C-alpha cells in the first residue's frame, strides 16, 4: 500500500560511452560497452522547497502562458 | 530492482548486459527512461501549470494550492508519480506503480480533499509530455511507439487508480 | 545583495477576481496589470540537485 | 522613476489601469513588448536550467571534482547568477534600454568572475542558450491553439532582446 512516506524511485541514466571519468560504482565486468554505461536507482522522498513553490506560483499566476508544447 | 524500493543499487557492466537480456527492448527502454526523467522537472511544472491555468481557482484563497506549503505539496506529488511511473517503464510492469504508489491514494487524496479533476488534468499532462519525449515529438532515430504505448498505459492505470 | 526585478504580466481579460492592488481606463485596460518587484534571487540545494541529476543523463 | 526606486528596497510597485495605458503609449509596441516579456519570465525557470544543463553536458568538465560547478553550492550560485542575468535582461526589455542592464549587474561583473574563477566561455555558453530560449520565445512560430498570443510579428522584438543578451556577453567575456 501507499505509505505515506513521500519516497519514489529516482532513476539516473548514464549512457557514458567514451566518457574520460572510469567507471568505478558497478562490480561485473563484461569486456564491452556495456561497462560505460549504467543504470541507477534510490528511493528517495521527493520534497518541494516552498521557497521553489513561491517560485512557480510566481510563473503559474499570469493564467496565459506557456511553454512551447501545449494546447491552450 | 526490488531491494531499493537504503543503499543505491548500481546496475553496470555485466549486471547491465544481462538486465538488458531479462527485459523488452533494453536499450529502447533506457532510452526512453532517460528522455523521460532526464526532463522530469520541466514535465511536473508544465502539468501543474496547466491545471492551474484551466482551473485558477486552485490557487485562489480556497483552492488546494493555495499557500507555499501546498503548492509544494502537490509539485512533490506530481513528481512521486512520475517516478513511481519511470520506475514502471524501467522494470517492464506496473505492479511496484499499483501497489506502493496507488493503493491507498485516491481515498487519501478524499480524506484531504485534493481535487480529483485537477489531478486528472495534471496526470494527462505528464502522459502527454512523456509520450512526447518517448517518441520524440540524442538517440539513434526509429521507432520507440511500443515503450511509449507501455508507458502511456502506467500513466492509464494511475488516471484509473485517482 | 543578490536581487533582481521579477515581472508578473496579468492579462486577467475576462476574470471574476476582482482587481484592488492598483485610475480606471474605461476598457480592457483596468482587467490588466504589470507589477515589478526586487526580489532576493535564491536556489534551493534540490534544484540544484535536480539539475544535476538531469545534466548527468544526457551527457555522454 | 516609479520603476527606478525598485530596481534600486523591498516594497513592490504596481502598474495597472490608466497608468499602464499610457506606459503602454510610452513604450515602443507596448502590447508586444508585454507579451514578450511574459513569456520570457513565466519560463524562466526551465530557460536557466537548461542553460546551465547545456553548459554542462557541452563541457562536463564543469562538474568534474575540479570543475567551477562542482558541488551544490557552486552549482546553485551559477544557477543563481544565470537567473540574475536574464531577469536583468527581462527588465531591460520591459524598459526598452540597457541602462539599469549595465550599471546594476554588468558593471564590474566581469572582474568578479575573473576573480572568482568562473570560466569565460562557460558563462557564454550558458548566456547564448538564454539567448537563444528567449528569442524562440518571442518569435514564437507555434500554432494558435497553442500560442497564448495574437499571431503577428514579432522579429523586431527579438532582435532587440538578443541586443541585450549580446551587452550581457560582450560585458561579462
Ligand atoms: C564523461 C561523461 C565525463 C567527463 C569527460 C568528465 O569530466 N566527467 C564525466 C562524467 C562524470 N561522472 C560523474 C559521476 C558518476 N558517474 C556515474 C556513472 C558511471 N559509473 C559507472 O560505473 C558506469 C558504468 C559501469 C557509469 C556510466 C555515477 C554513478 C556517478 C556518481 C554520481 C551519481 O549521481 O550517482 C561526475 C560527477 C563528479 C565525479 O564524481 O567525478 C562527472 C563529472
Ligand atoms: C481570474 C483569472 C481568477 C479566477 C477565476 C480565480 O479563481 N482566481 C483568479 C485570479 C487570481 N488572482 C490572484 C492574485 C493577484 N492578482 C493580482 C493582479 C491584479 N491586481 C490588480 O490590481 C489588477 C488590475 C489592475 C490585476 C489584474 C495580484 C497583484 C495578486 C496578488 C498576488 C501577486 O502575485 O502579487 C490569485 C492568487 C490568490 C488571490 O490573491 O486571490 C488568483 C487565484
Ligand atoms: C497553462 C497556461 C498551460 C500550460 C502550462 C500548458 C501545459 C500543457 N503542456 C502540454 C504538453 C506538453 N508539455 C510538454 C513539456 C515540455 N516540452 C519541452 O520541450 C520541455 C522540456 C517540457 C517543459 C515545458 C510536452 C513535451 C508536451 C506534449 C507535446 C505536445 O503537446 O506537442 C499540454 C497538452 C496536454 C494534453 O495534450 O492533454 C498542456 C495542457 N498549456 C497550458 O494551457
Ligand atoms: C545538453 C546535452 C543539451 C541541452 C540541455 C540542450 C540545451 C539547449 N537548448 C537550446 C535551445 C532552446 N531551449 C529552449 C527551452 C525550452 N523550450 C520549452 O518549451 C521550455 C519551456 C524550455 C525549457 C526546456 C528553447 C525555447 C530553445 C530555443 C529553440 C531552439 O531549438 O534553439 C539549445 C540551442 C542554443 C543555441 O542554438 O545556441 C541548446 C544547446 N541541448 C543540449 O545539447
Ligand atoms: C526510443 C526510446 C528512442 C530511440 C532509441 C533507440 N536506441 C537505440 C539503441 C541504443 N540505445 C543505447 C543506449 C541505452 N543502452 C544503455 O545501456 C543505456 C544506459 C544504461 C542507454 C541509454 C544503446 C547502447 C543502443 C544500441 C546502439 C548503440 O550501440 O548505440 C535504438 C536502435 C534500435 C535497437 O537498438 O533496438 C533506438 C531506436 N530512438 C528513437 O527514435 C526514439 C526517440
Ligand atoms: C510577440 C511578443 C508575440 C505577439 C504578440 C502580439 N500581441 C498582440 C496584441 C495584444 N497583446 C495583449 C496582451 C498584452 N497587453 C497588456 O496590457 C498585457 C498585460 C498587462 C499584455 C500581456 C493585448 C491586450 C493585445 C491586443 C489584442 C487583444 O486584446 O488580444 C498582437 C496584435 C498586434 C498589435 O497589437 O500590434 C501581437 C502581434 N504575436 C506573436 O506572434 C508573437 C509570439
Ligand atoms: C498536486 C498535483 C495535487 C495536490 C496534492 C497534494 N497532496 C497533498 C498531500 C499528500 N499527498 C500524499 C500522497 C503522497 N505521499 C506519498 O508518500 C505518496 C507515494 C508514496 C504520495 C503520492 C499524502 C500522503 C499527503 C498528506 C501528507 C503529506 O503531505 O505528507 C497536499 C497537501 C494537502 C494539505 O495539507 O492541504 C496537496 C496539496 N493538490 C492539488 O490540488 C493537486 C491536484
Ligand atoms: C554559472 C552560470 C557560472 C558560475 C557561477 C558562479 N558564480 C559564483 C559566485 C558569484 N557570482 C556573483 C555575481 C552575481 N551576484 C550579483 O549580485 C550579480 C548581479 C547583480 C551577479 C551576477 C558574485 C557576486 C559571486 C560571489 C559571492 C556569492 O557567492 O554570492 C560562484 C561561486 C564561486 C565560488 O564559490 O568560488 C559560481 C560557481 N560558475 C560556472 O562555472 C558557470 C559559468
Amino acid at each position: 500500500g501507499m505509505d505515506k512516506s513521500a519516497k519514489a524511485p529516482a532513476i539516473t541514466i548514464f549512457d557514458h560511452r567514451g566518457c574520460s571519468r572510469a567507471p568505478k560504482e558497478s562490480s561485473a565486468k563484461s569486456g564491452s560497452q556495456d561497462d560505460e554505461m549504467l543504470v541507477k536507482v534510490a528511493s528517495t522522498k521527493v520534497t518541494v522547497s516552498e521557497d521553489v513553490a513561491a517560485k512557480k506560483l510566481q510563473e503559474f499566476i499570469g493564467f496565459k502562458e506557456k511553454g512551447l508544447d501545449g494546447s491552450v | 530492482f526490488s531491494r531499493v524500493v537504503s543503499k543505491a543499487a548500481y546496475v553496470g557492466g555485466a549486471d547491465l548486459q544481462a538486465l538488458k537480456k531479462f527485459i523488452s527492448e533494453g536499450n529502447k527502454r533506457l532510452d526512453a527512461v532517460n528522455s523521460i526523467v532526464s526532463n522530469a522537472s520541466c514535465i511536473v511544472s508544465d502539468a501543474v501549470s496547466g491545471m492551474i491555468c484551466e482551473n485558477p481557482s486552485l490557487i485562489s484563497p480556497s483552492g488546494n494550492c493555495y499557500t507555499n506549503r501546498r503548492m509544494a505539496a502537490c509539485l512533490r506529488d506530481a513528481e512521486i508519480i512520475l517516478r513511481y511511473v519511470s520506475y514502471a517503464l524501467l522494470s517492464g510492469d506496473s505492479s511496484v506503480l499499483e501497489d506502493r504508489c496507488l493503493n491507498g491514494l485516491k481515498e487519501t487524496y478524499s480524506s484531504l480533499g485534493v481535487p480529483a479533476n485537477g489531478n486528472a488534468r495534471a496526470v494527462s499532462i505528464m502522459k502527454a509530455c512523456s509520450v512526447a519525449f518517448v517518441n520524440n515529438t540524442s538517440t539513434p532515430q526509429g521507432d520507440c511507439s511500443g515503450l511509449a504505448s507501455e508507458v502511456a498505459g502506467y500513466f492509464d492505470k494511475v488516471t484509473s487508480a485517482i | 545583495s543578490a536581487k533582481a526585478p521579477v515581472i508578473t504580466i496579468f492579462d486577467h481579460r475576462g476574470c471574476s477576481r476582482a482587481p484592488k492592488e492598483y485610475s480606471k481606463a474605461s476598457g480592457q485596460d483596468d482587467e490588466m496589470m504589470v507589477k515589478a518587484q526586487s526580489v532576493k534571487i535564491a536556489v534551493s540545494d534540490g534544484v540544484a540537485e535536480s539539475v544535476l541529476k538531469d545534466s548527468l543523463s544526457v551527457m555522454h
